[PDB]
This record gives C-alpha cells, structure tokens and sequence, in this order.
C-alpha cells in the first residue's frame, strides 16, 4: 500500500437543536472534498477553500486525526499520508463542518483499507469525535437521519450512537441564510 | 437563539429554524424563497445558499 | 410539573419531510405562545 | 328522514402518554358497534357488553350526546333516535373507549345526514369531547396517527386539533394485558 | 406508572408501555408473546387481548 | 437546565412502526437510567 489514493466527498448537514432526546439532521448539497494519497512517508497536509491559511497543517488537523483513527479501526497502517482538503462548507456556521471533516477522514481511511468498516461503525467512530451523532450521522448516511445516544455499557458510560435514515420527498428544498 | 432572521421569516410563513449552533437560519420549502427576501438579507451581509438534500458520503478510489 | 414554551417537534418534522411538506412550518414550530403543560 | 338507520363500527386505540407535545395513538382491533335508527320520536337507548347495566340510558349517554353534536355539525335534525350500543372495548383501561364512543356518535350522525362532514371535521369534533385528540384521531383515521393541539384562535384559546396518518408495517402486532 | 408488568416485560426484551392512563400494559411486536408469559399473567387476573392494527371507523347505511 | 429521566420517543416510535420494528423496544424506552441534559 504505497501510491494508493482515495477521494472523499462529504455533505454538510443541518440539525434543529432542541430539548428532545432524538435529533434530526439533514444532509445538504454543500460539500467538502478530501484527497488522500499514501506517500513514501511523513505527513503532508494542504487545506484550500474554507479554513485556508486559518488552520495548522499537520497531525493536529481534524481530518488527519480522523484518518488515523479510521486506519486503526480498519486495523491498518500507512507509511505516510498526503492529505489535501478543498472545503466549501462554511465553518462555525451550524452547517456541520467539523462533523463532515471527521466523517471524511474515517471514510477516507476505510477506502484506503478496502472498506472493512460497516456504516454503523463509521457513524459510531465519527460521532465520537464530537461526542454526538447529530451532524455526523447525516453526513455518513445522507438524506434525513434521526439519531440518539444510548448510555449503555458495563463499563459505563460508553455512549452508543444510533442513527436511522428517513426518505425525504423529492421536492423539498433547503435555503441557508449564512451570516458573515 | 432566537435569531432575528428566523422569526421574521416565520412571521411571514417560511419554515425557518436556527441551524445547529447558528447563527445560520435554515428555511425548508417546496417553493423557492422570493428573491426580494433573499436580496434584502444579502445586503445586510448574509450569504444565501440554495441547497438540496444530499446523498451519503462518497468515496472513490483513484 | 412543568410548563414550558420550548418543545421538540421532531415527530412532526419526520412526517412533514417524508409525506407532508405543508407541515414543515409546524414541524419547526419549537416555540409556543401558550405554555405546554 | 324517518326509518333511516346507520351502523358504526369503531376501533379502540392506545397512546403512550409522555411529556412530548406530539402524541402517537394506535388504532386496535377491538371494536364498539353503534346502531342508530331514526324513530318516529323520543329517544331509546340500549347498551350491551361493556358498560351493560352500568350506564344511565338517555340523553345523558356519551354516544347520544355525540350524535346530537354531530347532527348539529352536519346541520341536520331528527324527530327521534333509537341508539343501540354493543361494546367490546374495555372501559377505563386506557384503550380509548370514551374516545371511540364520541367518534362513533359523530360518525353515526354524519352517516344519517349523508356524509357532509370532512375527516378533519370529525377529528375536531370528537376530540373536543375529551379536549384532546390522542385516542379520537386514531379511532377516526385508523392505523397509527400523530396528533397535537394548536392553541390558535383570535378569540383565543380555541384548541385546534390536528392529526396525520402513518402507515404501519403489516407484521406489527399488539398485545394488551388488561387487569380486572 | 410505572406498572409492574411493564418493567418485567421490558426487562425481558418486550416493547411494553402503559396504555394511556393505564392500568393496561401494551406490547408491540412482530412475534407473539410466549404463552407462558401470557398464561402467567392470566392467573394474576389479567385478560390478554391479541390484537392487530385496525382500520378507520366504519359507517354502513342499512 | 434541566436534567430528566422521562423523555418522549415518538420520533423513534414513528420510524419503528413504519420500517424498523426492531426499534419498537427503543421507541418505547421512555425512562432512562442516566439523566438527559
């Protein structure tokens, strides 16, 4: 595994936050793209678009962290990574940018390792980065999702994130008013 | 929480809500929001994104 | 007991998205003008 | 309109009560039956099955009251009624017996008057008898319903009851443990 | 609230809940509840109703 | 703010009835063993 390259495209998402135990997140047609090639070694990181120049470029970056978490979940290892991000999802605007990043990282690792992870596995891992599944589940599954957190271990608490897909009518449209 | 744009959009019939932590207001509909509403907000500084419901994360191997 | 103005409407949201888009406004009506007991 | 006779069959229902604004009611395959014939005049009332001997038999009876409310909503009038009820829905057991009675009464009146009332009209009228739509909406629409109450008038409060039908999977079964 | 039968049924995997005001416990499932569970409760006095999801109110003109 | 043990699960109930009967138990899980904030 050297020279292997995957390309991940991940939607932003929107959740109406409330007092309810169950939260609905809606995946939306604004995307971040992460290109990940396995290089001879080291770690090369680039971020263009949203966050450009604003973010440190190394193993500190959320996406890289997600990849390394994903590679571990996939029970795999790389000699080095070139991680190039092109972001179109506005950051810190309630559009699920950080969730999308985590998802993209795990999904990328999953693709590098020839897809050993289940969908729930990717929801569980990506949600753990934020500690909640609200946006992450929507970025993984697409469409509208209902998610919640079971505090069910033994070994408590160990949050178990669950998410179920709804099918949305074809004619439903989303318009975001994003302040500067 | 509550955003000024949410209420003004709701008090005129639009299904608006604060997106996650905000400050973005999200409107769901089957018909587009009148340009005059959009261009009005654009001149206060808001960037308007006309979006669809997306599919799942996509991974492609190159 | 306790009265409140902020309620979750995920249930109606679900129905509005899947089959009743005319209910989108109701499915996002998270704040009531009369308290819920 | 003398000698006209309708026969109404109404399901019981079950709602899981909670702190939520929206309530789900499920219509269940245990039924009350009301037979209503327009007689020359007076009011004759019979109740067999559940409630038999337990209930006064006159214009005080919930079903008769519902019919007279329904006839008024239908903007109609009768010279007299023979109301015969055969009840199989356990009473005061959480199975929506009173709601079913109100529904059956309005539905009966609607049938006498050649069906001028809309489905929402019957939900609105039957729910007003209890002051909530939880069971009544399920008895009117069948299947699973989500209902809620909008306090929206002018002229406040004037509760407006709304209900939407869900479609349930064919294999879902209900078992009631009904205490004596 | 909470009924004794609800919890004992839930602590064994059955989707049980109190029906409306109670005291009836309702179980939803895709498979019937084992007779031994039903006959156990029957001897404490409970009447067991094995029901389906019903259709709407029916009116027939005679 | 406020923590609680009793929550509504009508949202999950809806999904369980329409397409996921394996979620019926969760859709009726109205009482939590850990408080919801």
């Amino acid at each position: 595994n050297v020279g292997r390259k995957v390309t991940v495209t991940v939607p932003g998402s929107s959740a109406n936050l409330g007092p309810g135990f169950d939260t609905l997140g809606l995946a939306l047609s604004v995307y971040d793209t992460v290109e990940v090639e396995i290089i001879p070694s080291g770690l090369e990181v680039e971020v263009f678009g949203e966050g450009q120049g604003e973010v440190p470029l190394d193993g500190s970056h959320l996406v890289v962290k997600a990849i390394r978490a994903g590679l571990k979940a996939a029970d795999a290892e790389v000699p080095g990574l070139r991680v190039v991000c092109h972001n179109n999802i506005p950051q810190s605007r309630g559009l699920g940018s950080s969730a999308a990043a985590a998802v993209a990282g795990v999904a990328a690792a999953n693709g590098l390792a020839d897809f050993p992870l289940t969908q729930e596995q990717i929801v569980q891992l990506s949600s753990a980065f934020e500690g909640h599944p609200d946006n992450a589940a929507a970025s993984v599954l697409g469409g509208a999702v209902v998610s919640w957190t079971n505090l069910s271990i033994d070994g408590k608490s160990q949050p178990q994130y669950a998410a179920v897909p709804l099918e949305v009518q074809d004619n439903i449209r989303a318009t975001a008013l994003v302040p500067n | 929480l509550t955003s000024e744009w949410v209420n003004r959009l709701r008090n005129r019939g639009y299904a608006a809500y604060l997106s996650g932590a905000g400050p973005t207001a999200m409107v769901l509909s089957t018909e587009p929001i009148p340009d005059k509403v959009l261009e009005d907000a654009r001149e206060s500084g808001i960037k308007v994104l006309e979006l669809e419901v997306a599919g799942p994360v996509k991974v492609e191997v190159n | 007991i306790d009265a409140r103005f902020n309620v979750s409407r995920v249930a109606v949201m679900i129905v509005a998205l899947q089959q009743r888009p005319d209910l989108l406004w109701e499915g996002t009506r998270d704040r009531l003008h009369q308290p819920y007991r």
